[PDB]
RNA sequence: AGUAAGGUCAGCUAAAUAAGCUAUCGGGCCCAUACCCCGAAAAUGUUGGUUAUACCCUUCCCGUACUACCA
């Protein structure tokens, strides 16, 4: 064998469920372009029922020549009318959910905007160090199927993944500390591997001390800075 | 002149791609994609057309070649909604599916994660992306359908 | 081998009766090819004039 | 028999062979084809002209949008570039460790295609939410090929 | 990000006038 | 009967393999 | 061995909107059949090229035709 352990982590991320807002810069732009797009745009049925509309009125009070009675019963800005009482009444989903009022950094409903990260907390040599979920490789195993493992071995979960590619996204070596520092076990090279989690969530056994869901931003408060600098290449905040 | 040290300094068509005049589709190796078809798909026309010249941008600053660039025939299919109190349906609004494609090859197998990583980071809100191996079925499924040569196949039948 | 059946309608009695029955003979034997999973090839087919056959020819 | 089942067959041969050997014609895509009705002069709104400021102020939020969208290409660019050193340099290890498992690594992914993903939604999903009834029709136009 | 491609406009010539709406689906998400 | 060339012929440099995969000038100027 | 020419509804001809007749199918007429009456269906030898095609050219194939002489 060699001395280095072999290890196969899983970078399950969760795409963002809800548009980024856009920045003050590109509201500007976006009216603008919305602006420019009815500037050149041509008049619609809506717009051309107003104007007929508005005529059919003048018609009627300059002189009594119209030989109509019935016309249209409703007019275009009263149907506007009706659409706008109706967009009133229904009341959107809320962007910020109550996970991010409570800081809930386990459940899933928090920044749906932004790229959650899966972070696991382990306990190596009675020290508590939070990490990427990660399992050791086994003989007759691609190193891509040893994260797929690492998956089935979570804590009551049904989460489902979708692994892109088989190569590795990043790598992370680490020496164990001289005092079980031997030449048999000199230490450990981890394999990071990215996946999408499509659906699901781990029940509600265990919640605060299993498992957190941070973005990159806020990525540093439980990797070490030599752990961290290697999960910040391989991971977007796009 | 054949004798002379100067000879062929003329040349110019090895330089040039042959072209000597539908498309067979080229299957990737172990380490490379095939034809790829990029479908982009939104309820919006304008949506569905910008990520597709972004997409088609992207590729070109990726050094990835793009085969084709063409649009789906749009899709047009009416809302109905139920009357309170009523069984009778009404007609409510219209909805056209607009898709956009994007024809790429030769993808490497490492630089495919980063490639659709980039690709689904920008996705626009409304829009639906689906990579799929280029397949004769799909070019195919771009031309008008023929019945009178379903008709004498099915005499044939 | 191959057979080439025929059947002709004998000329022993007065109206259509021997060329009514040969009808049923013929079709006794096209029916009898599908009983035995034998390819019954038509060749040669002249009806009577009631109905019925004069003389036909196939091939089995 | 002999000269009326077999010759049909030959010339419904001969069509099908002439069709399948005939040009096919391409689906039209109405994005692309103007409607005659936008051709209507009744159709053309009045033009206004744009006063000096606001021709002014246009001009100045384009040039500021110039260097916005420069940037947003240099951070993309960058998250490519850092993705593939880390990657390669991945790679690398992982081949000094064990080439056997650098040669399955290196390997396309045959479940990886089709690869689906639908765009963020504007606000997400209501809990308890209720459509309402109704059906959806389809009326696309249907092209046939003629000649 | 999601507003890489969404700021746009109708690159058209001639088309009529299209109003930003909210389309509602069946499980109360908007886009 | 030829004579080989004196130095460096044009277009030597050019490598015909990734012919494809080479920049073009795409224009005049 | 050479050269000419022809290839079209099942059949035979006319035209190249590929029609008419017979045959064929369905109905009526008749105790029945045929005739008759109504209605329907049915094809360019093949190859490729002729803006594009067809009547054209041309590839190939079947059949046809004339010539093969003087010492
Ligand atoms: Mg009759």
């Amino acid at each position: 064998g060699s001395p280095w352990r072999l290890l196969g982590a899983l970078c399950l991320q969760r795409p963002p469920v809800v548009s980024k807002p856009l920045t003050p810069l590109q509201e500007e732009m976006a009216s603008l372009l919305q602006q420019i797009e009815i500037e050149r745009s041509l008049y619609s049925d809506h717009e051309l029922r107003a104007l007929d509309e508005n005529q059919r009125l003048a018609k009627k009070k300059a002189d009594l020549h119209d030989e109509e009675d019935e016309q249209d019963i409703l007019l275009a800005q009263d149907l506007e009318d009706m659409w706008e009482q109706k967009f009133l009444q229904f009341k959107l989903g809320a962007r910020i959910t109550e996970a991010d009022e409570k800081n809930d950094r386990t459940s899933l409903n928090r920044k749906l905007d932004r790229n959650l990260v899966l972070l696991v907390r382990e306990k190596f040599g009675d020290q508590d160090v939070w990490i990427l979920p990660q399992a050791e490789w086994q003989p007759g195993e691609t190193l891509r199927g040893t994260a797929e493992r690492t998956l089935a071995t979570l804590s009551e979960n049904n989460m489902e993944a979708k692994f892109l590619g088989n190569a590795p996204c990043g790598h992370y070596t680490f020496k164990f500390p001289q005092a079980m520092r031997t030449e048999s076990n000199l230490g450990a090279k981890v394999f990071f591997f990215k996946a999408l989690l499509l659906t699901g969530d781990f029940s509600q056994a265990g919640n605060k001390g299993h498992h957190v869901w941070v973005t990159k931003d806020e990525l540093g408060d439980y990797l070490k800075p030599k752990y961290l600098a290697q999960v910040r290449r391989f991971v977007s905040d796009l | 002149y054949k004798t002379k040290p100067t000879h062929g300094i003329g040349k110019y068509k090895h330089l040039i791609k042959a072209e000597e005049p539908v498309r067979a589709i080229n299957l990737g190796t172990d380490y490379e994609y095939g034809v790829l078809n990029i479908h982009l798909t939104a309820y919006d026309m304008t949506l569905a057309e910008s990520y597709a010249q972004y997409v088609h941008n992207l590729c070109n600053s990726l050094s990835i070649k793009v085969e084709e660039s063409y649009a789906m025939p749009t899709k047009t299919i009416e809302v109905l909604q139920l009357q309170d109190q009523g069984s009778k349906m009404l007609l409510d609004s219209v909805l056209t599916t607009h898709e956009r494609v994007v024809q790429i090859s030769g993808l490497s197998a490492t630089f495919a994660e980063i490639f659709l990583e980039i690709i689904q980071s920008s996705l626009p809100e409304g829009v639906r992306l689906s990579v799929k191996e280029h397949t004769e079925e799909d070019f195919k499924g771009r031309f008008k359908a023929r019945p009178e040569l379903e008709e004498l196949l099915a005499k044939l039948k | 081998n191959d057979v080439i059946l025929e059947v002709t309608a004998g000329r022993t009695t007065g109206g259509d009766i021997c060329q009514q029955f040969t009808r049923e003979i013929f079709d006794m034997y096209q029916n009898y090819s599908c009983y035995k999973h034998w390819q019954f090839e038509l060749l040669n087919y002249t009806p009577a004039d009631y109905g019925g056959l004069h003389h036909a020819a196939a091939r089995i | 028999d002999p000269k009326k089942d077999q010759e049909a067959k030959e010339r419904l041969k001969r069509k099908i062979r002439k069709l399948e050997k005939a040009t096919q014609e391409l689906i039209p895509i109405e994005d692309f084809i103007t409607p005659l009705k936008f051709l209507d002069k009744a159709r053309e709104r009045p033009q206004v002209e744009l006063t000096f400021e606001e021709t002014e102020r246009r001009a100045l939020l384009l040039k500021k949008w110039s260097l916005y969208k420069q940037q947003e290409r240099k951070m993309e660019r960058d998250t490519i570039r850092a993705m593939l050193e880390a990657q390669q340099e991945a790679l690398e290890e992982l081949q000094l460790e064990s080439p056997k498992l650098h040669a399955e690594a290196i390997k396309r992914d045959p479940n990886l295609f089709p690869f689906e993903k639908e765009g963020p939604h504007y606000t997400p999903p209501i809990p308890n939410y209720q459509p309402p009834e109704g059906r959806y029709n389809d009326i696309t136009k249907v092209y046939t090929q003629v000649e | 990000d999601s507003s890489r491609a969404s700021l746009t406009r109708v690159h058209r010539q001639a088309y009529a006038r299209l109003y930003p709406v909210l389309l509602v689906k069946q499980d109360g998400s908007t886009i | 009967r030829r004579t080989p060339p004196l130095g460096p012929m044009p277009n030597s440099d050019i490598d015909l393999s990734n012919l494809e995969r080479l920049e073009k000038y795409r224009s005049f100027d």
